[PDB]
């Protein structure tokens, strides 16, 4: 199949500033490549079909180049409407295919996370398992770091994270990590630590408890 | 696609007011077209006046610029309905089709020359 | 004016059958192609079926090829997706859609197929609470952990909806058990962790199930 690849994943701007966003085909496919936005819970919008033919219709602030390999979709001053994935799709040949998409996500200034440890309750401990929970609330930008210590060491392969959208009102992101344990090895320890690194400290921070307190 | 589409006859001429039908040939076994109609503007500008079957994202049909095909399935009429003068120009089709690839190929170009109607005899 | 609406999604366990169904309106629905795209959580979107105008040309991608079959009813203005023999992998937003040469420049609104062996059950809600009370800081944060639930989803509110400033509920994760878990937090003002109370409402109506949990 041609594979298409989107660069870069995010690109991170204001309204008013210029997006730029490629895509790559693994072969050359002429002039089908075509252009879709698509936002949450909604189907992709058609925006360009045939690599530099616009919809009747779409904002003239959108413009598709290229032919051959490289493409570029261009957004000449951002709305805040337009915040939203934009993939690319081949009609070259079978498969017809998509690009991984490129968010275009609100800029704004950088936000460090609030942090926050919550021990497992003892309601669930009587269940027979520990969920450690970690909060890292209203930060920016997304990239972050959490890591699990429990005594001095690193957890690996028993947590999962989940972060919400981009708040409509500040802009930040806001993300959980969950370490899950049997009541057996939760008891075997002693402290529990969450260790988040972000742009916004200047070295990471340390939220703990000791199980017995 | 195995071979561009084509668009007869080469010179068409008609009297302002009637109708003018150039046929668009496209061989085809109903596996996935689209056929284009179009219109050169006098600055060579592929302008594109009906489609089969009609753009869904295009703001609306002109009433003028038909579009039939016939049942052989291969012929297509592409008519000027009640031709003005200023229909007069440089016409041709174009096919866009999927299979093995996809290719878009235009057919050689054709003139519509639109006469104006002689008043009766004084 | 031109419109496209799927039915058919919901669960199905690994090794059964679904059949999804498509209406469309406000256009000549024999002229054109119709088809069937697919978007998975964390996967790119995935073209898994087109039919010619006439129903006499199908084509699938190798991934679906055997399983999947569309078939359309231009009396009915409808098409279908008959989907055999399906596997965790399959589990996504199934779109249907119209290409035109090419691009499609019509869709559906999306119908989530979910493959899974999971039994319905109601989430277990437990009070996310610092370990001390205690703070030197002007913001606290709680919550409510909502775990093992089966299917998606749950509705939460706090204090019955008279607070939303400053609440994150975040997206359900799937945990290695077949059941999903997801948090719920707010922050607030710390000299309040001693006047007011902090419930959480959680509802599943897949399991006919409503908890309210005070937080301390
Ligand atoms: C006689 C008159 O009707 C005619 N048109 C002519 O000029 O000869
Ligand atoms: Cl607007
Ligand atoms: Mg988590
Ligand atoms: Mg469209």
């Amino acid at each position: 199949e041609i594979v298409l690849t989107q660069s870069p994943a995010t690109l991170s701007l204001s309204p008013g500033e210029r997006a730029t966003l490629s895509c790559r085909a693994s072969q050359s496919i002429s002039n089908f490549l075509h252009w879709y936005q698509q936002k949450p819970g909604q189907a992709p919008r058609l925006l360009i079909k045939y690599a530099s033919q616009s919809i009747s219709g779409i904002p003239a602030r959108f413009s598709g180049s290229g032919s051959g390999t490289d493409f570029t979709l261009t957004i000449s001053s951002l709305e805040p409407e337009d915040f939203a994935v934009y993939f690319c799709q081949q009609s070259n040949s079978w498969p017809h295919t998509f690009g991984q998409g490129t968010k275009v996500e609100i800029k704004r200034t950088v936000a460090a996370p609030s942090v926050f440890i919550f021990p497992p309750s003892d309601e669930q401990l009587k269940s027979g398992t520990a969920s450690v929970v970690c909060l890292l609330n209203n930060f920016y930008p997304r990239e972050a770091k959490v890591q699990w210590k429990v005594d001095n060491a690193l957890q690996s392969g028993n947590s999962q994270e989940s972060v919400t959208e981009q708040d409509s009102k500040d802009s930040t992101y806001s993300l959980s990590s969950t370490l899950t344990l049997s009541k057996a090895d939760y008891e075997k320890h002693k402290v529990y630590a969450c260790e988040v690194t972000h742009q916004g400290l200047s070295s990471p921070v340390t939220k703990s408890f000791n199980r017995g307190e | 696609m195995w071979n561009p589409p084509t668009f007869s006859p080469a010179l068409l001429v008609v009297t302002e007011g009637d109708n003018a039908t150039f046929t668009c040939s496209f061989s085809n076994t109903s596996e996935s077209f689209v056929l284009n109609w179009y219109r050169m503007s006098p600055s060579n500008q592929t302008d594109k006046l009906a489609a089969f079957p009609e753009d869904r994202s295009q703001p609306g049909q002109d009433s003028r610029f038909r579009v039939t095909q016939l049942p052989n399935g291969r012929d297509f009429h592409m008519s000027v309905v009640r031709a003005r003068r200023n229909d007069s120009g440089t016409y041709l089709c174009g096919a866009i089709s999927l299979a093995p690839k996809a290719q878009i190929k235009e057919s050689l170009r054709a003139e519509l020359r639109v006469t104006e109607r002689r008043a009766e005899v004084p | 004016e031109v419109k496209l609406v799927e039915s058919g999604g919901g669960l199905v366990q690994p090794g059964g059958s679904l059949r999804l169904s498509c209406a469309a309106s406000g256009f000549a629905f024999s002229s054109y192609d119709m088809s069937w795209v697919r978007q998975a959580p964390g996967k790119r979107l995935e073209w898994v079926a087109t039919i010619s105008g006439g129903g006499r040309y199908t084509y699938y991608p190798d991934t679906v090829k055997g399983r999947f079959t569309i078939s359309r009813d231009n009396a009915k203005n409808s098409h279908y997706l008959q989907m055999n023999s399906l596997r965790a992998e399959d589990t996504a937003v199934y779109f249907c859609a119209s290409p035109y040469g090419g691009y499609f420049d019509v869709w559906g609104q999306g119908t989530l197929v979910t493959v899974s062996s999971a039994s319905t059950k109601g989430p277990s809600v437990f009070p996310l609470a610092p370990c001390s009370r205690s703070t030197s800081e002007s913001t606290a944060a709680l919550g409510c952990l909502v775990k093992d639930y089966f299917p998606e989803p749950v509705t939460v509110s706090w204090n019955s909806g008279a607070l939303t400033s400053g609440v994150h509920t975040f997206p359900a994760v799937l945990q290695s058990s077949g059941l999903y878990s997801l948090s719920s937090v707010v922050t607030v003002p710390s000299s309040s962790l001693g006047t007011k109370t902090y419930t959480c409402n959680v509802d599943h109506k897949p399991s006919n199930t409503k908890v309210d949990k005070r937080v301390e």
